[PDB]
């Protein structure tokens, strides 16, 4: 089969700027008889299906904004976005259609750069219903920050906790280009009973000092 | 007289291979023009071969064929390896090939278009070899009459093809392959039809008296054979397409089906009978080698023996026969022709090399015929050319054949050279021998 | 050595060895009659050969039409004695046939001054015609003559008094058969009133002369039903038509046009052709010309080409010349009216040398269709081998079997043949010998793995494979 | 409109077969071939094969030949991909796609994917636990609310707030897998006037065990 190398794997760029994906095929996809080049680009936004952008290297599909320009021939092919919008963060895949079965690139993750912002930090005491289970889960939400890099300290009556802590980041929000992150600590009921004061504190590159939230049961 | 000598040698050389091998040379030469040139080249090679055998057949003169010469030139192991090759490769494979052409032609009118079923061709080949083994065991007085008759059918079928070819012209080319590899397999296929001269050519010296007249019988006769072979191929090429002649295992039946209308009762019958004659001939004339090979002490004593009420050499026939019947395990007729040809020409190489080494080692040994050295020094190289190409053009056939040759070295040591002394072994050999003697009712010949 | 005669004559004690040797001698004849019975069983239960159909000469390979003697030659040499010169080319094409576009004395739209029997003297004399026709016989090219009456006019049968025109033909066929032509073409039969009846009469006249002569009708039609109606009453008529012409212009319809027509006619004889007169390149775009020549040489039936199909001649490529009759390009001289416009690769001379050329494909295929019993009159089984592919096997009872694989769609396949639902008699092998491809860069002669084969866009393949019992 | 749709989720015990199904609408179903494409996590799209609804011929990539099996049902415009011998590394999302031209492979129309998880661990309905700020909640102008979803299986659980009405300012964090059960949490922010005054619910929904639950976020 044909193989399509794609690069770069990540392309972090700022709103308004021009950007370029490269796709590189292990054979030519020019059809000599017809003088067009068989390639397509699909955008796949987080949590949705692939959408076709261009095919035969350049032909925009209907319902595609005219900022997507595809170009190239032979084996060097490029999808370019003339002026990136916040709505454009996605993985982009190139596909050949010069043979069936077709084959695809491993895809370029476009990411957005914005002015850095500190997290809104909130902490939630365990749900009174959950306390029936013999366990309890304490949850700390860090909302609407940039960039992605962050860390969290859990403190419990002042003692630092590093067992049974979990984290999950959102994909970057297409309206505002911010990340958000959830942090979770799970306890037995008797482990939540024996200690009084629970603290979540978050260190992010926008502040020297950590941001703090806490509660006393 | 010389004119009646030629009528003995031409009828000896013409054989049955001419009904197999047109398809063989055409498959390898690609297109008719080069096939006719190969037929001529095989003629010319046979002229050079025959005159070298006119020399060996009058200088050494010992009876029994090539083995009788090997006893003088080499003795010992190489003499046994000639006998072993000739009884396990050459005389079996050339019988099976002619028994199988018999079978395909006898069957082909039941299968006019589609190829005749191999499982039936091989049974009918075997039914022919067994029936003619039984007839040679029951009566030399009968099997001689069976040889006397069908020599007529050989020439009748072959002349009929030519006269039909002439009326085809009366009413009425490129050489598309040229690989040295293939042209050696074309030469093997074409040379097979001439393959009589190394066995029997000396017979004519018992009726053509002057030693210089034996070369004249050769030099007149082998152009006559070459003419007949070229004319029969022209009879096919003026009637049939290349794309027909490569499709049919029995090409003269295709030609007979075109011209005759009465086709079933003519070419299948007359060619069939010629091959029934040629299988019979190869059985009848086999005994000579067993008698000689056991008299000169290379071959087990039982294979000398004869059934005294009928004077027929029963254990030699039954061994000949069962070797022929094992070639039913081979795949394809041109596989076996390649196999036969390799060892046949490798044996002729050892003979003619031998003749020059003997002319060097023992000069002026009273030779009634002495050919110009310029003939053998081309001919030896021609034998080597065929062999040397064939090692790599057809490896697997040579591999199993050299496996047969190397399996001769144990039985040479055990049977002849080491002379293993244990009395239990000798009584076992004796017990095995008398069992066969009692079970076939056979006795030694008069020493 | 061993036990001697003088001992053995008393060791043969009758209760042992004599009874034993009787038993073995009977066992041999019992066993050999066993092997005779074995062989006779095999010969009785082995499958018998299908009989060959008796094939008319036009089954045995391509016809070839010469609509204007002048345009095929260049002027001055545009006469029948000129044509007598060219048959060595035609013999190179292996064309079992010829069709000389009308040579009779026609005056444009004049019913009375037109004769179908006297030749138009521009082309020579009957003494030339016979000289040609005898040469063609000598070289195994049968010759058909085209008798369509008003061939210099607009409407080929004239507008009026059609029964007099049919009467001209009825007389003409007899004369020219007596002169020794092998058959007749007539054209434009949609412009002939009561067409089917006149074809029936003329066919009767022709076959009533001899069984080895034919009438090739031809119509401008592309309607399957109209065609099937002309072929209903007449059963050994070749009827060329525009039916395959409307191909979809990336081949897409062809699998279906072809297999509907075979099905509808009930697998009788056919004549495949993109038209009654015009060139392949009048209809095909030039990427398909190789692909259609691979197909026209391998469907059941007698293919028909116009002159220069074998070189991909095109009326448009050298402007000004009529689409009726483009000048055939033998060598770079051949169209001197705009010198330097002819490239070498456009000409017979320029192709004849090159194994990649169109004419090297035509010559090669023409061989196969005229020699191989399977292409000559085998059965035909289409099957679904792949997304674009029109794919089908030609076979006959036990001879070589030929699989054709035409990739009509513009996208290559990358994952083999993957045959659904082959007839159980005709199953595909694991591997098969590439006899030729429409494209360069293939290992011709070599066996291919059908489950891992790779067709390029528009690559057609001809694979050859042996039988299985 | 052209619209392909598919079931949301399937669980498969290793080695077993599965049927994934794709119902077309909005076009003449026999005119266009149907393709199946898969997306292994973090490893790029891969195309299985395609099927022609007009005669059930189907053509497959070398990697799937005999492992997959496409059929079709012209009476409902449905295409079906059977998959067989499924290993853990055949866990993926499977997408049904339609061509533009009749069988040529570029894919303007895709169904929303069927998430196929291959695991011996059993289906486990979710436990939902609402999160409210507690102390000093109303001291700020905007207030965050949350919904922990715990110990559920398989992967796809959906959250929307107030039946999709609060589609603005929602963050739902990817699921974390623990002891062969998933954990996920969802969050929303509203005016401090709204939350004690109005209904707020996480409308948690789980395709693979049919449970739908609307926990109200009540103050401590
Ligand atoms: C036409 O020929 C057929 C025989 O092929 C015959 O039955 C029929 O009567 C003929 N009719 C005429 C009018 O010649
Ligand atoms: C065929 O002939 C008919 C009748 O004259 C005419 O109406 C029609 O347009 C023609 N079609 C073509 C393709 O020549
Ligand atoms: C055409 O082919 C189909 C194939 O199933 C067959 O059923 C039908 O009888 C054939 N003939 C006609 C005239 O439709
Ligand atoms: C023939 O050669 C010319 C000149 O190089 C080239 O432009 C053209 O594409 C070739 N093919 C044909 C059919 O003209």
């Amino acid at each position: 089969d044909i193989v399509l190398t794609q690069s770069p794997s990540s392309l972090a760029m700022s709103v308004g700027q021009k950007v370029t994906m490269n796709c590189k095929s292990s054979q030519s996809l020019l059809n000599n008889n017809n003088q067009k080049n068989y390639l397509a680009w699909y955008q796949q936004k987080p949590g949705q299906s692939p959408k076709l952008l261009v095919y035969f290297t350049s032909t925009r599909e209907s319902g595609v904004p005219d900022r997507f320009i595809g170009s190239g021939s032979g084996t060097d092919f490029t999808l370019t976005i003339s002026s990136v919008q916040a709505e454009d963060l996605a993985l982009y895949y190139c596909q050949q259609h010069y043979t069936i079965p077709p084959t695809f690139g491993g895809g370029t993750k476009l990411e957005i750069k914005r002015a850095d912002a500190a997290p809104t930090v909130s902490i939630f005491p365990p749900s009174s219903e959950q306390l029936t289970s013999g366990g309890a889960s304490v949850v700390c939400f860090l909302n609407n920050f940039y960039p992605k890099d962050i860390n969290v300290k859990w403190k419990i009556d002042g003692s630092e906790r590093q067992n049974g802590v979990l984290n999950s980041w959102t994909d970057q929000d297409s309206k505002d280009s911010t990340y958000s992150m959830s942090s979770t600590l799970t306890l037995t009921k008797d482990e939540y009973e024996r200690h009084n004061s629970y603290t979540c504190e978050a260190t992010h590159k926008t502040s020297t000092s950590p941001i703090v939230k806490s509660f006393n049961r | 007289t010389l004119l009646n000598g030629v009528a003995i040698i031409v009828g000896t050389i013409i054989g049955s291979g001419i009904f197999v091998t047109p398809t063989g040379v055409l498959k390898e030469a690609g297109s008719p023009g080069l096939a006719l040139v190969v037929w001529a080249a095989c003629g010319v090679f046979s002229i050079v071969g025959a005159l070298c055998y006119a020399e060996l057949g009058t200088t050494i003169s010992k009876s029994g064929g090539d083995y009788a010469y090997m006893l003088e030139v080499y003795g010992s192991l190489p003499a046994f390896l000639k006998l072993w090759i000739e009884l396990l490769i050459i005389r079996p494979s050339s019988q099976y090939i002619v028994a199988l052409v018999f079978a395909t032609y006898l069957l082909k009118p039941l299968f006019p278009t589609c190829p005749v079923p191999e499982e039936a061709a091989k049974l009918v080949a075997c039914l022919c070899v067994l029936l003619l083994t039984a007839v040679n065991c029951y009566s030399v007085k009968a099997a001689t009459r069976v040889q006397d008759a069908f020599a007529a059918a050989k020439l009748l079928a072959l002349a009929l093809i030519i006269l039909l070819g002439f009326v085809q012209i009366g009413k009425g080319f490129e050489g598309t392959k040229l690989d040295v590899g293939n042209i050696v397999l074309a030469l093997y296929s074409g040379l097979f039809a001439y393959g009589g001269w190394n066995y029997l050519n000396f017979v004519t010296e018992e009726m053509i008296n002057p030693y210089r007249n034996l070369p004249l019988a050769i030099i007149i006769s082998l152009p006559i054979v070459t003419l007949v072979y070229v004319l029969t191929n022209l009879a096919y090429f003026t009637t049939l397409s290349t794309e027909q002649m490569l499709s049919s295992e029995a090409v003269a039946v295709d030609f007979g089906n075109y011209h005759l209308g009465v086709m079933s009762w003519i070419i299948p019958v007359f060619v069939g009978l010629s091959c029934f004659g040629s299988v019979n001939g190869s059985l009848f004339t086999s005994s000579r080698l067993f008698f000689v090979g056991s008299r000169e002490g290379h071959l087990p004593s039982i294979l000398s023996m004869i059934h005294p009420q009928l004077l027929t050499p029963v254990p030699s026939l039954v061994f000949t026969c069962v070797m022929t019947l094992l070639y039913a395990f081979s795949k394809d007729i041109f596989s076996v022709i390649n196999f036969f040809s390799f060892f046949n020409w490798l044996c002729v190489a050892l003979a003619i090399i031998g003749m020059i080494w003997l002319r060097h080692r023992k000069p002026e040994l009273e030779r009634p015929i002495k050919v110009n050295l310029a003939l053998p020094v081309f001919f030896i190289l021609a034998c080597l050319f065929l062999i040397a190409v064939s090692f790599w053009k057809t490896p697997v056939e040579c591999g199993i054949g050299f496996t047969i040759i190397l399996s001769g070295l144990p039985v040479y040591f055990f049977g002849v050279w080491w002379k293993n002394k244990p009395k239990w072994l000798l009584q076992g050999i004796f017990s095995t021998t008398v069992l066969c003697q009692k079970l076939m009712q056979v006795v030694p010949q008069e020493t | 050595t061993g036990l001697s005669k003088e001992e053995l004559l008393k060791v043969a004690g009758s209760p042992g060895w004599v009874r034993t040797r009787w038993a073995l001698l009977l066992l041999f004849w019992l066993g050999w009659l066993g092997m005779l019975a074995g062989a006779v069983v095999i010969i009785v239960r082995a499958p018998r050969c299908r009989e060959l159909p008796a094939q008319k000469w036009w089954h045995t390979g391509a016809l070839y039409r010469i609509g204007d003697l002048q345009a095929f030659q260049g002027h001055g040499a545009g006469n029948l004695a000129g044509l007598k010169g060219r048959l060595d080319y035609l013999s190179s094409l292996k064309v079992k046939g010829l069709v000389l576009g009308p040579i009779h004395k026609n005056q444009k739209d004049d019913v009375a001054q037109t004769d179908l029997l006297q030749i138009d003297p521009n082309f020579g004399s009957k003494e030339d015609f016979d000289s040609l026709l005898q040469s063609a016989k000598k070289k195994s090219i049968r010759v058909i003559l085209d008798l369509t009456p008003n061939y210099r006019g607009e409407n080929s049968w004239f507008s009026t008094q059609v029964d007099t025109v049919a009467t001209k033909v009825k007389d003409a066929l007899e004369f020219w058969l007596q002169a020794g032509v092998d058959g007749f073409q007539v054209r434009d039969i949609e412009n002939l009133k009561d067409a089917s009846s006149f074809l029936a009469e003329w066919q009767n006249i022709t076959k009533g002369f001899s069984e080895d002569r034919l009438l090739i009708a031809g119509t401008n039609s592309s309607d399957l039903q109209q065609i099937l109606s002309l072929l209903e009453s007449n059963k050994d008529l070749l009827l060329t038509s525009s039916y395959l012409s409307d191909s979809g212009s990336t081949g897409e319809h062809t699998k279906s046009l072809v297999t509907q027509y075979l099905n509808a006619t009930g697998n009788r004889w056919c004549s495949w052709s993109l038209s009654q007169a015009r060139l392949l390149t009048s209809f095909l775009p030039a990427q398909l010309l190789r692909l259609y020549q691979l197909m026209l040489f391998t469907l059941p039936g007698t293919p028909v080409f116009s002159y220069g199909d074998e070189i991909g001649l095109d009326a448009a490529a050298l402007p000004g010349q009529p689409m009726e009759a483009p000048v055939m390009l033998w060598d770079e001289s051949s169209f001197p009216d705009i010198p330097g416009a002819v490239s070498a690769n456009m000409t017979v001379k320029g192709q004849s040398e090159d194994p990649g050329s169109l004419l090297s494909l035509f010559r090669r295929l023409s061989d196969q269709r005229s020699k191989e019993r399977s292409l000559l009159h085998g059965d035909f089984h289409a099957f679904s081998a792949g997304p674009g592919l029109f794919s089908y096997i030609r076979h006959w009872d036990q001879n070589e079997r030929f699989l054709v694989v035409l990739n009509f769609g513009d996208v290559g396949l990358s994952a083999g043949l993957q045959a659904s639902d082959l007839p159980a008699s005709a199953s595909l092998p694991a591997k098969a010998d590439l006899l030729l491809s429409t494209q360069p860069g293939r290992e011709e002669g070599s066996p291919l793995e059908l489950e891992r084969l790779k067709l390029e866009p528009h690559e057609g393949l001809l694979l050859r494979f042996p039988y299985a019992a | 409109e052209v619209q392909l749709q598919q079931s949301g989720a399937e669980l498969v015990k290793p080695g077993a077969s599965v049927n994934l199904s794709c119902k077309a609408s909005g076009y003449t179903f026999t005119n266009y071939w149907m393709h199946w494409v898969r997306l292994r996590p973090g490893q790029g799209l891969e195309w299985i094969g395609e099927i022609d609804p007009s005669d059930s011929y189907s053509y497959y990539s070398q990697n799937f030949k005999g492992k997959a099996t496409l059929t079709v049902d012209q009476s409902s415009n449905t295409a079906y991909l059977q998959l067989t011998s499924l290993t853990s590394e055949d866990s993926a999302v499977y997408y049904c796609a339609r061509g533009r031209q009749t069988y040529y492979p570029w894919f303007p129309y895709w169904g929303q994917g069927t998430l196929v998880t291959v695991s011996a661990a059993k289906t486990t309905p979710p436990s939902d636990y609402p999160l409210a700020p507690g102390s000093a909640a109303q001291t700020n102008s905007m207030v965050t609310l949350g919904c922990l979803v715990k110990g559920y299986f398989p992967e796809p659980v959906t959250v929307t707030w107030n039946s999709g009405s609060l589609s603005s300012g929602v963050h739902t964090f990817p699921a974390v897998l623990q002891s062969d059960l998933y954990t996920l949490s969802s969050s929303v922010t509203v005016p401090s006037s709204t939350w004690p005054s109005e209904t707020v619910t996480c409308n948690v929904a789980h395709p693979a065990s049919s449970t739908k639950v609307d926990k109200k976020i009540v103050p401590r």
